[PDB]
């Protein structure tokens, strides 16, 4: 079963042309994989763009185009917009079955490129009394919406027990974030540095810690 | 199955109700015994035998159906380039 | 102008058998493919499988001991039955129309699903302290099922708020909640917060004061 593969990501600002490319894992795509693009924008919005490769749906912007390049099925935005800022899927037809990718974000530059604003709060000393302890990363202000998230435990990068949040819009179109670094109040105490780490834009912004 | 380019040539010979190929996308297809079982009725491939049928057929058929009810055998092969304007079947 | 709406359970309990329905106003279901898609809570999209305009099905090769797609012309609707359903199912179920091999053609609003053992549960409420501007913290750890509504002081204050996405630990609900004031404004001043959660019918708030030791 064909797996398809697609850009983690791709920003862009409004004018220019941006082109999205889509592969599957078996072979070059031709035009009997009857590519697929759709798009999704924030609460639960998707809108169907092109069809049998190169075929624009009823209703679609003439900025959408899809061809064939190289070996792989093509979206091809000419001219865009900040309002073309959503994520986009891939579906070929393979083996009689359809299949999607994991889609694109594209980001459209709607305003100048921000950092995140990081912080680091501990577990509560009341949550503690569960024998429980949840220290939380919250990260707002940052654009573009793409965010990779780590842990260090007394220098150590943490395999298990965490869990991030899916980057969210906030009300002046930038993102946000939370992650939460699960441990037992045993775990908390048997350990002394912490940190969380916010690699956005090339850079990683951290936020360090120790309990007293 | 890697297999031969067929001419149009050789394709727009076979257009009649017991000898019909069509061609969807740049593929040829020997529909001759599938005609009795053609959900769609035997008439609309008889009357666009020996054609392109690209552009009415994709729009009425998922890209999953062919292998559903068409032996490989019949998938017959490519087109060679393409069929003749007045043989490629339009949208109605 | 041709409206596709999602219908079914928003909850049911693992093992169950769910049980979906798709209305089309506007158009006929006899003209298309109409399908079923899945969005999973990570982002990732799965086609589920299509019936045609004459009643033909096909099933992801993933789903096909479980899942069965029905349609009954008159009402103008289509149906997705799933059984055997599994945690795994957690995701919002969407109806779309295929204009067969090309272009989606019209999407519903689509239908969150949740699938949970889970027993209705408040959460509990822990204040996020550190310890130029003080930023503040709320942690609403443990609930089912969602929502939460969380507020601080009562509302009044509504700047700089920013109340995250609710993520899943241990088959619960955490979620946690931010305020940003001055460092002049704080400690000097109480930041409370507010915590409803309608369904186990609790309300609590936490008061944030300064750290611990350790
Ligand atoms: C290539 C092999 C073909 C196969 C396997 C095939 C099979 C089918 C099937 C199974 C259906 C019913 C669709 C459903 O119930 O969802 C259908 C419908 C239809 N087909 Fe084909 N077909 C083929 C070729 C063609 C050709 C060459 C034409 C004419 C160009 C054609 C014209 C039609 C039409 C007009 C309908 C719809 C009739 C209606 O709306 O009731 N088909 N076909």
């Amino acid at each position: 079963q064909a797996v398809v593969t697609q850009e983690s990501a791709l920003t862009t600002s409004p004018g220019e042309t941006v082109t999205l490319t889509c592969r599957s894992s078996t072979g070059a795509v031709t035009t009997s994989n009857y590519a697929n693009w759709v798009q999704e924008k924030p609460d639960h919005l998707f809108t169907g763009l092109i069809g049998g490769t190169n075929k624009r749906a009823p209703g679609v912007p003439a900025r959408f185009s899809g061809s064939l390049i190289g070996d792989k099925a093509a979206l091809t935005i000419t001219g865009a917009q900040t309002e073309d800022e959503a994520i986009y899927f891939c579906a070929l037809w393979d083996s009689n079955h359809l299949v999607f990718g994991g889609g694109t974000k594209l980001t459209v530059l709607g305003q100048p490129k921000s950092s995140p604003s990081v912080t680091l709060f501990p577990p509560s000393s009341e949550e503690l009394e569960t024998n429980k302890a949840t220290l939380v990363c919250t990260i707002t202000d940052f654009y573009p919406g793409v965010v990779t998230v780590d842990w260090k435990v007394d220098g150590t990068p943490v395999t298990q027990g965490m869990e991030t949040t899916q980057p969210s819009k906030q009300s002046n179109n930038k993102y946000m974030a939370s992650s939460y670094l699960t441990l037992t109040a045993r775990a908390w105490e048997r350990h002394s540095s912490y940190s969380c780490q916010v690699t956005h834009e090339g850079h990683t912004v951290e936020k360090s810690l120790s309990p007293a | 199955m890697n297999k031969q380019k067929i001419s149009p040539a050789e394709v727009a010979k076979h257009n009649k109700p017991d000898d019909c190929w069509v061609v969807i996308n740049g593929y040829v297809y020997d529909l001759t015994r599938f005609l009795p079982n053609h959900p769609g009725g035997q008439d609309v491939i008889k009357f666009n035998a020996g054609k392109d049928v690209t552009a009415i057929f994709e729009p009425l058929h998922a890209p999953n159906v062919i292998d559903k009810y068409i032996a490989p055998e019949k998938k017959l092969g490519p087109l060679q380039g393409s069929m003749p304007p007045e043989l490629v079947c339009p949208p109605y | 102008e041709v409206q596709l709406q999602e219908s079914g359970p928003s909850l049911v309990k693992p093992s169950q058998t769910l049980s979906l329905t798709c209305s089309v106003t506007g158009d006929s279901i006899t003209s298309g493919y109409w399908n079923w898609i899945r969005k999973f809570p990570g982002n990732k999209l799965e086609y589920m499988g299509y019936i045609s305009y004459g009643g033909s099905t096909y099933y992801n090769p993933s789903l096909e001991s479980r899942i069965s797609i029905t349609r009954d012309t008159s009402k103008n609707q289509y149906y997705l039955q799933l059984n055997s359903v599994t945690t795994e199912d957690t995701a919002t179920y969407f109806c779309a129309r295929l204009f067969g091999s090309y272009y989606f053609d019209y999407w519903g609003q689509g239908t969150t699903l949740t699938v949970s053992s889970a027993k209705t549960t408040p959460p509990s409420v822990y204040p996020l302290a550190p310890g130029s501007m003080v930023t503040l913290g709320c942690l609403v750890k443990g609930y089912f099922p969602e929502p939460v509504t969380v507020t601080w002081n009562s509302g009044s204050l509504s700047s700089g708020v920013h109340t995250f996405p609710a993520v899943l630990q241990s088959d619960l609900y955490t979620l946690s909640s931010s305020v940003t004031v001055p460092s002049s404004t704080w400690p000097s001043e109480t930041v409370t917060c507010n915590v409803a959660h309608p369904a186990s019918s609790t309300k609590v708030d936490k008061k944030i004061v300064p750290r611990d030791c350790g």
